[PDB]
């Protein structure tokens, strides 16, 4: 895609079960999802 | 060393900036309300 | 001279600085010799000045504190983060004043044109410029005392137990 | 603006000033800072 | 049941009467266990001296 | 004492030593500091008893240290001696009422001697008011009661350490000599086998240069430090020689620039290390250095010596070589090994006396500097000691310490336990200690040397975990600041009755047995395989010949607060820690009740805390009333004790003392005459006994919530009195003074109904939010009114008074009666601060009942917020119509691994019902008959010591022999489970349910103080955002994470309004308020003020920030 | 460069640069996250009678949060003659004020939040209803989403104002439309 | 009944996604509120509501009901 | 479902396993004392022996609970809890680490139902505090 990404490559939106919309902020969702379980990973 | 130097030498070469801006002749002063002189109850003054 | 003229954020003239220094020296000497904090009367008698003058001199020499002094053990705030801005526009008061203005304009509308006009031009509602009785008479082409008569009539009309209750709350 | 608001503020600002960088406000953090609709979700011109 | 009191030299619950071994806030707990029966629909009054 | 309430104990072990005075840790230290008669008796009582060697009180030591004082020529000298104390001018009650600082005058006999004609001018000098410590180990500073907590610090001495580098795969050794009030020196051997002599952390020299400077020739170094190749390699790689050359090289390297000279280097080094004025390792430092290196140098004075430097070099080089033992100076031999910085052989305790001594010394340093300067500058023959001594610095330093110091803490007064635990607290952070964010994971560990010296359970759960602890029950503080613990001596396998106090090092030397070791009863071990602790703290089985010490008792390692948790050995360490930290927050209720199943440590804690009134001399109570007790002592004198009634503690609770004696009773010394805030007949009582059933109930106790009965509200079982104080002062202003009166400018008369003659609310009046407590009027002077206001005034003809109102009103959401009014006038001789004409304080008290949202908890770390309060009728009730008072979820017991609560509940039921087991010839019933626990009347309290409680066998057996109820049946089956009935449906529950009696506490986390809302209120000054907090109205912070969440949803308008028209849009807040009030569309947001402030600051930094439009044109932001 | 200047107490002075840097500078503390109006906070209890889209606000917090709306409403119903009398009536806490509040509070979503907000399901929009007490009531199902226990936890309440904010809080952030977990797609609003 | 009426699934049959529906409903609600506010004064272009209402109903709810019933159309400008 | 100390059932076969492995431990200790093995050999042998004992006790415990026990019903249904915690409550707590991270070759042979002795409790406090500190720091690390 010339600009950013496109819905069909991202795929389904796991939070709603349908194709991801055309304004979704996937970057922040990815960051939050990766960072939330940080406290469970015992150092 | 030359590669590192050219990065800062080239910036002033093309952009509207000039080296003379690195030395100051006059110093700006921020508006008073962003450095308030408030009078606490009891006469004590608090500065910023 | 320079120290007296540059050692304080709020400058104090040389003579008042001398007075403050002398008072501090006398107070320290009295504390040392006597062994107890001097009461204001003792300093007033020793320094040969009224107790009020001593209190004022004491209040002049205080130095200001900073708004950046930390207060919490963690350090999440400063001394200037809890200073309430006591000179801002409280939205409730502003809307109350706007409603008062609207209500006053509405009430003054029920009056006759002449009475409302004289009241407005006497209290300067439209322009904020109070005017004398003679000028009002000139615009109305009547006597000064006659204009004074009209103002009293309207003033009593509004202060009546038939039109007051619409304005009682705002007072 | 985003880099300055992230960390190393002094270095970022003293580099941008010399480079005379211009910020176009195309991210989320910049719009959040200046106080306008983020270019995501319902803030897109396609929906407004 | 009892619903209120008033003592000669007491203004509030959080005090004590000179000469008695209990606070005024313990006399209240002591008279809450006071079992009485009444026949008047009005707020009758009785006296302790 | 013998006059203690009955409590049948399940203990099976006889303790040979009683717990010491729990408050000694502070009282003894301050007695030593002052030099009281008690300390004199203690030191005189050192006849082969205790480590009370120091014969000098702190102030005497300080004065003898600062004397004599002489000028640069020695013409005249000044000395201090014979410090004396006068009686205090004010009692504690007066100090707390009038906001004074309880203290006493201090006089010093100062004599000025002139070397010409042999003069002596001895006289008395007043050295300021020294604050005194009450008998409860607390100070009264400025009317508030404060506590000085000890400090855990690293004792001065010489420490050898080793490290390994993962890259070079070689060991690096280091050796530091850290004094107190001095300059460090650290040597180190790196990978290159070079003996660096890093000095004052100033780059890195070679030890050879320093040795040459000290006056050693190359031949001496080679013939002495020759066997080890590292120092030979250092010597060869020198390229320098000569004492003068090396000395100048050292001076140039560490003090570059200045003109080098030989004398400058020598004098500089002597000033740095050999000058006692600016370098002095204390007695502890000298003792530790002597012990480590063996030198038997006297402890009278300690200053670094060359011999010590060469000894340190020898030790370090031998350690690096690989030696294990060495020959030491003035000693048989020493062991070469590295040091552990966490061992309590290296960590010492600075108590209150030492800290106050340090502050006094710091003040006296400036005082004597001024004395000598003025003595030299002024004339002679007209100078006397009185006119040379300026005591301002000393009092200034004392005041600075007692205020705004991290170790002088505002006291904790939730209850007696909280106050007692605030003392006996060892804090590892503070001035001269370390920092919260710099402490690693190795200083917070439970080192195996903490056994019997520091509790491993009680610590804060926040980011202070490990940096604050509590002294163990039997712990004692050494003369040098170390902590000792008692051990019973066992000889030839026989446990004697000789108790020896041992520190960490001596403990490492020996092998220590375990407290509960089965014995043949002829003072001899039985099993021949006893678990014992060894040198490294490792546990091992040993035969009964190697053992040489034994623990005095179990629960010797647990603190005072952790020794009051029954069945502690069945609780996980985390839950025990939480319970200990959470027993200090329980509030004192109006009616106290001692625990039904407790430990043996309630009476002792309550009495030693100092919050229980105890008879001083034996006698017979003469007269008694709720306010006083007058007793006629036996020696003919009469003494009257006063009791606090509805006072206020630091935390806002209520202090109220009951009376436990009667008019005709006889009292011996030490007997308890009046209860305390949270005591019942002399013993600690922080909560109430409630009938608890374990079961889920319709989801109202889901996920740690609690269901309560209405009875607990009917009978004020969990109700407490809370008091608050409001203070207002009438001061002076430019336009005249402010006045306190009831002639408020424009107030409807109904408000001024409870105000008395002088405009202060009446005692007994009930106030609600918005009421006026004190009427105050402040002048404002000339002002111009808006046209509308003037027109309205003309209408109603209300002349302005020129003075506005600033009266004191109760804040929002506050209620209660008026308890007391205290008014101070500056014109009545009261010591008000400058420019404060009058002051007034009003006390408001209210009784709070338990309601949903209030937090309850037990002693085993089981907490929760009440989420429901059911009527009595619809509660699960036993087979005889007894409702249960609280319902707890069982799902929380197993996964949290604290089965202690279930056992406590079972034993509480057993104690409540009572039992009778006398004729039983059963194995478990015999252990009960050997301790006098056969017959127990119903309702009797019982005691299960911490680590020697009641075994499950005894509980299981007793559960089958309780006293049957009035109907002749036992409701709780031998499995511990009863048969309940459903309160609502009425049908019995399908299976039996576990029930019993639990001790429940009421924590100080009440929902009344947590709620706070805001629609609009005060705003900040520089930036115009809401004013965070709760003393104001204050808005909830909307941080970065919330912004990320809103961005993730894709909600842009909500974020934009949350950032612009709710915080910063100054012209938008009023517009949105008007839009809402007039019922129309919310206006579009503007630009926040914070952005403009940022741009202004950036421009002030000489940066050309500017905002551009579609075309390259600036906007200028107004 | 060199040693910083100090004032009383021997603590370094604050310069122009220090106001822009750090965790407490303009950029991070006053610009990216601020304090907001029309917000409240309180301890949460459990209410199992609620629906998945309902929350229980104490009437004190609800009254203080909705003050302008209730003032306007009771001016509309002639319970007061002007906004001044309405404000005094609300402040003094009469009876009919709560009857009006119970109807101005209907169909107005409120955002409930619990710090720390580790993922987007930490903020959720609920329909409020008044309850008698001083603690909020939270449906037992959403706890896992909030990671909220009932052993003293507290939550904050924010009030959307404009039509766009209300539409977002009602269509996008509603409580019963957020069953699945964004991280992997498994339900979190599930009996636990 | 309440805030879950009309259901989101039925509403989404009249638009493309949630993001567009938000703006659609918000604009309609603003139109309705403006019509109410200026109803007494001189006539304006604003119209509605097009469905039965209640005593004091939130304009957003009326807008959502109108959208669900199919009495509105959204163009692109 | 309810919790009573009679529901927490320790396996009846724990005594035999503990006794046998105690005999093995005593044998290894005697071997070390005479001088046929170094210290590290003793440490490793004891660690292995007691790991085997812990596993055997855990297996017996798992095989002992009736299917209708309240605690087994809580764990099996997935409502709350897991198997390690229930092993600690009713079984053998196991081996613990030293102040330094290294196993102590002397296990806690008593569960929380039977009660720990003083030394065992002191040994467990080590891991307790280390876990608490790690939990304290993980929050800041994950936030960054
Ligand atoms: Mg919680």
């Amino acid at each position: 895609s010339a600009v950013g990404t496109c819905a069909f490559c991202y795929g389904r939106s796991l939070a709603t079960g349908k194709l991801v919309d055309i304004g979704e902020a996937v970057g922040i969702i990815a960051a939050q999802s990766i960072g939330e379980p940080g406290t469970q990973l015992t150092m | 060393r030359a590669l590192k130097r050219l990065k800062v030498v080239s910036a002033f070469l093309q952009t509207a900036n000039s080296p003379k801006g690195m030395v100051l002749d006059c110093v700006p002063v921020i508006p008073p309300d962003l450095r308030p002189m408030v009078q606490l109850d009891g006469g004590r003054f608090a500065t910023s | 001279r320079a120290m007296a003229d540059q050692a304080r954020t709020i400058r104090i003239p040389v003579h008042m600085v001398e007075v403050i220094n002398k008072l501090a020296r006398v107070q320290r000497q009295m504390l040392q010799d006597l062994g107890r904090e001097p009461t204001p009367e003792e300093l007033a008698k020793e320094l040969d000045m009224t107790p009020e003058k001593v209190i004022e001199v004491q209040k002049y020499g205080r130095e200001p504190i900073s708004l950046h002094t930390p207060l919490g053990e963690d350090g999440d705030s400063e001394f200037g983060d809890l200073i309430e801005d006591s000179e801002a526009v409280v939205p409730a008061d502003a809307v109350s004043f706007t409603l008062l203005q609207e209500q006053l304009h509405s009430v003054l509308d029920t009056l006759s044109e002449r009475e409302a006009g004289v009241v407005s031009m006497r209290f300067g509602l439209t322009d904020g410029q109070p005017k004398t009785l003679d000028e009002i008479g000139k615009v109305y082409g009547v006597t000064r005392e006659r204009i004074r008569q009209i103002e009293s009539k309207t003033m009593s009309k509004l202060r009546h137990p038939s039109r007051s209750q619409v304005l009682r709350d705002y007072l | 603006l985003s880099a300055a608001s992230f960390q190393e503020t002094t270095r970022v600002l003293t580099d941008a000033a010399i480079n005379a960088k211009s910020d176009s406000l195309i991210g989320l953090k910049e719009n959040v800072i200046i106080g306008k609709l983020i270019p995501a979700g319902t803030g897109l011109s396609r929906y407004r | 049941a009892v619903t209120s009191i008033r003592i000669d030299g007491v203004l509030h619950e959080f005090t004590t009467v000179p000469g008695v071994k209990e606070d005024v806030t313990d006399l209240i707990l002591n008279i809450k266990q006071l079992v009485v029966s009444s026949e008047h629909d009005e707020p009758v009054v009785m006296y302790l001296r | 004492a013998s006059t203690a309430p009955l409590r049948i104990s399940f203990a099976k072990i006889k303790e040979p030593l009683e717990v010491p005075n729990l408050l000694a840790l502070q009282t003894e230290s301050f007695d030593w500091l002052l030099g009281n008669a008690a300390w004199k008796a203690r030191v005189e009582a050192a006849l082969e008893s205790g480590q009370d060697v120091p014969t000098k009180s702190g102030l005497e030591e300080i004065f003898e240290e600062i004397s004599p004082i002489e000028d640069f020529s020695g013409s005249m000298s000044l000395t201090f001696r014979d410090h004396r104390f006068e009686p205090p001018k004010n009692s504690i009650d007066e100090c707390k009422d009038r906001d004074f600082t309880y203290g006493a005058p201090l006089f010093v006999t100062a004599e000025f001697t002139n070397n010409e004609t042999g003069e002596i001018k001895s006289q008395t000098v007043f050295m300021g008011d020294f604050p005194l410590m009450t008998n409860k180990g607390t100070f009264v500073i400025n009317g508030t009661e404060r506590v000085v907590v000890s400090q855990l610090v690293r004792s001065p001495g010489v420490y050898f350490d080793s490290s390994i580098d993962k890259t070079s795969d070689k060991d690096i050794f280091s050796a530091k000599i850290i004094p107190s009030r001095g300059a460090w020196l650290e040597m180190e051997i790196d990978k290159r086998d070079l003996v660096g002599v890093r000095i004052d952390r100033k780059r890195k020299q070679s030890v050879t240069v320093l040795l040459k400077a000290l006056g050693w020739t190359t031949e001496q170094i080679l013939q002495e430090f020759g066997e080890y190749e590292s120092m030979r390699a250092t010597l060869e790689k020198d390229h320098t020689q000569g004492q003068d050359d090396a000395l100048l090289d050292i001076y140039r390297k560490l003090r570059p620039g200045e003109p080098p000279t030989r004398e400058a280097a020598q004098t500089l080094l002597e000033n740095l290390y050999f000058n006692p004025k600016r370098y002095d390792l204390a007695k502890v430092g000298r003792y530790k250095v002597n012990k480590k290196l063996g030198a038997d140098e006297p402890l009278d004075a300690g200053v670094l010596t060359t011999d010590d430097v060469i000894a340190t070099i020898k030790y370090l080089v031998k350690l690096h070589a690989g030696e294990t033992e060495t020959i030491g100076e003035n000693g048989n031999e020493i062991v070469v090994e590295t040091d552990d910085i966490d061992h309590f052989g290296n960590r010492r305790l600075r108590n209150v006396g030492e800290l106050i001594q340090n502050q006094v010394r710091t003040g006296l340093a400036r005082m004597e500097r001024v004395v000598r300067e003025r003595m030299t500058t002024q004339d002679v023959e007209a100078i006397t000691p009185q006119t040379l001594i300026n005591i301002r610095p000393v009092v200034a330093s004392i005041k600075e310490f007692f205020g705004t110091s991290q170790l002088s803490q505002f006291m904790d007064q939730n209850n007696p336990l909280s106050g007692l635990t605030h003392k006996r607290r060892l804090s590892a952070l503070g001035p001269g200690g370390l920092s919260r964010e710099r402490a690693g994971f190795e200083v917070r560990d439970v080192h195996p040397s903490h056994y019997g010296r520091m509790c491993p359970i009680e610590t804060p759960e926040g980011p202070n975990i490990g940096l604050i602890g509590s002294l163990a029950s039997y712990g004692r503080v050494n003369a040098f600041g170390f902590i000792e613990t008692p051990y019973r001596k066992v000889v030839d396998g026989q446990v004697t009755d000789e108790v020896d106090y041992v520190t960490a090092d001596e403990e490492d030397r020996f092998v220590i047995a375990q407290a509960n070791a089965a014995l043949d009863e002829e003072l001899r071990f039985s099993e021949n395989r006893v678990l014992v602790r060894k040198r490294g703290g490792e546990v091992d089985y040993v035969e009964p010949s190697d053992v040489d010490y034994m623990d005095v008792s179990p629960r010797q390692m647990v603190s005072v607060a952790t020794a009051m948790i029954p069945f502690l050995e069945h609780d996980d360490a985390n839950r025990a820690l939480m319970g200990a930290n959470m027993m200090r927050q329980a509030v004192p209720l109006i009616k106290s009740e001692a625990p039904l199943v407790g430990t043996g440590m309630e009476y002792r804690c309550a009495t030693d805390a100092g919050d229980v009134l105890k008879a001083e001399k034996d006698g017979v109570v003469q007269e008694l009333s709720a306010d006083y007790i007058t007793v006629a002592n036996d020696d003919g004198t009469y003494i009257t004790y006063r009791l606090h009634k509805f006072s206020r503690s630091n935390q806002g609770t209520s202090v109220n003392q009951k009376v436990v004696v009667d008019e005709g009773d006889r009292v011996i010394e030490g007997q308890v005459l009046a209860d305390g805030p949270a005591t019942e007949d002399g013993e600690m009582a922080l909560g109430k006994n409630l009938l608890v059933a374990f079961m889920p109930w319709e989801g109202h106790n889901y996920e740690d919530a609690i269901i309560l009965s209405q009875r607990l509200v009917q009978d004020d079982v969990l109700s407490s009195i809370h008091i608050e104080e409001h203070e207002v002062d009438a001061r002076d202003t430019k336009l005249g003074p402010e006045e306190i009166t009831r002639d408020i400018p424009n107030v409807s008369e109904e408000v001024l109904a409870d105000l008395d003659e002088r405009g202060i609310i009446r005692i007994g009046a009930e106030v609600v939010a918005g009421d006026i407590l004190v009427g105050k009027v402040t002048p404002k002077g000339e002002t111009e009114l808006t046209p509308e206001e003037r027109l309205l005034r003309a209408i109603f003809g209300e002349k302005a008074r020129e003075v506005r109102d600033t009266s004191l009103k109760v804040p929002h959401g506050e209620i209660g009666k008026i308890i007391g009014v205290r008014v101070f006038d500056r014109e009545e001789g009261d010591e008000l601060p400058p420019g404060v004409n009058q002051l007034v304080r009003v006390y408001v008290a209210q009784k709070r009942k338990i309601t949903d949202g209030d937090k309850l908890a037990g002693r085993h770390g089981n907490k929760g917020v009440i989420s429901k309060i059911l009527p009595i009728e619809d509660m699960p009730f036993l087979e005889d119509g007894t409702p249960v008072d609280i319902i707890l979820n069982p799902l929380g017991v197993p996964s949290r691994m604290n089965p202690g609560q279930v056992l406590e509940i079972h034993l509480g039921w057993l104690a409540s019902r009572g039992w009778d087991v006398s004729g039983l010839a059963d194995e478990w019933a015999q252990r009960l008959q050997a301790i006098g626990a056969d017959k127990v009347a119903p309702g009797t309290n019982v005691a299960t010591p911490v680590f020697d409680g009641a075994r499950e066998d005894e509980l299981a057996g007793l559960l089958n022999h309780t006293i049957p109820n009035r109907d002749g049946e036992r409701m709780v089956l031998p499995t511990g489970k009863a048969r309940l009935f459903d309160g609502r449906s009425g049908e019995p529950f399908p299976d039996p349910i576990s029930v019993g009696y639990m001790y429940i506490l009421k924590l100080h986390h009440l929902v009344d103080d947590k709620l706070h809302a805001r629609s609009t209120g005060p705003y900040s000054m520089i930036t115009q955002q809401p004013l965070g907090g709760k003393a104001q109205f204050g808005g909830q912070r909307f941080g970065e994470m919330e912004v990320w969440a809103l961005e993730a949803y894709g909600a842009a308008y909500a974020l934009q309004e949350l950032l612009t028209i709710k915080s910063d849009d100054v012209t938008g807040r009023v517009k949105v308020y008007e839009a809402i009030v007039k019922g129309e569309n919310i206006p579009e947001p503007g630009i926040p003020e914070s952005f403009k402030v940022l741009i202004k600051e950036m421009q002030s930094l000489c940066l050309n920030v500017e905002v551009l439009s579609s075309d390259g044109m600036s906007i200028e932001m107004r | 460069r060199g040693r910083p200047v100090t004032g009383p107490g021997n603590r370094p002075l604050k310069s122009l640069s220090d106001m822009l840097k750090g965790k407490q500078g303009r950029f991070r503390q006053n610009l990216l996250g601020k304090r907001v109006d029309y917000s409240a906070r309180s301890v949460i209890v459990v209410g199992p009678q609620l629906k998945l889209h309902q929350c229980g606000l104490p009437k004190a917090m609800a009254l203080e949060l909705f003050k302008p709306f209730v003032m306007k409403r009771l001016v509309d119903l002639n319970h007061a003659q002007n906004i001044k009398s309405a404000k005094r009536m609300v402040e003094r806490g009469r009876t009919v004020v709560y009857d009006v509040l119970e109807e101005v509070i209907a169909e107005h979503p409120v955002l409930l939040n619990r710090a720390p907000t580790l993922h987007r399901l930490g903020i959720q929009a609920f329909e409020p209803q008044l309850v008698e007490g001083k603690a909020i009531q939270i449906h037992p199902l959403v706890c896992t989403a909030f990671n909220a226990d009932f052993d003293g936890d507290q939550m904050a309440v924010h009030l959307p104002l404009s039509a766009e904010a209300q539409a977002e809080a009602r269509i996008l952030m509603l409580s019963s439309n957020n069953i699945l977990k964004p991280a992997d797609g498994r339900p979190v609003t599930m009996p636990t | 009944e309440g805030i879950i009426n009309p259901p989101i699934d039925e509403l989404l049959e009249a638009t493309d996604s949630k993001y567009s529906l938000v703006i659609y409903a918000a604009k309609r609600a603003r139109q309705i509120n403006a019509y109410y506010s200026q109803l007494g004064e001189g006539l304006l272009e604003y119209v509605g509501p097009l469905v039965d209402t209640h005593v004091h109903e939130k304009p957003l709810s009326i807008a959502l009901r109108e959208i669900n019933a199919g009495l509105l159309t959204s163009e692109a400008i | 479902v309810t919790v009573a100390i009679s529901d927490v059932v320790v396996p009846e076969a724990k005594k035999a396993i503990v006794k046998g492995y105690e005999e093995q431990d005593e044998k290894v200790q005697k071997q070390y004392e005479r001088g046929l093995i170094t210290k590290e050999e003793r440490t490793q042998e004891l660690i292995a022996i007691w790991t085997k004992a812990t596993n055997e006790v855990a297996e017996a415990m798992n095989a002992n609970f009736p299917k209708t026990n309240p605690i087994f019903m809580m764990v099996d249904s997935g409502a709350r809890g897991n198997m390690m915690q229930m092993r600690q409550i009713a079984g053998m707590r196991g081996l613990v680490s030293n102040a330094k991270n290294e196993t102590i070759p002397r296990p806690i042979k008593a569960s929380f139902r039977e009660g720990l002795t003083v030394l065992e409790y002191f040994i467990s406090t080590h891991g307790a505090r280390k876990g608490l500190a790690d939990t304290a720091l993980r929050t800041a690390d994950s936030g960054y």
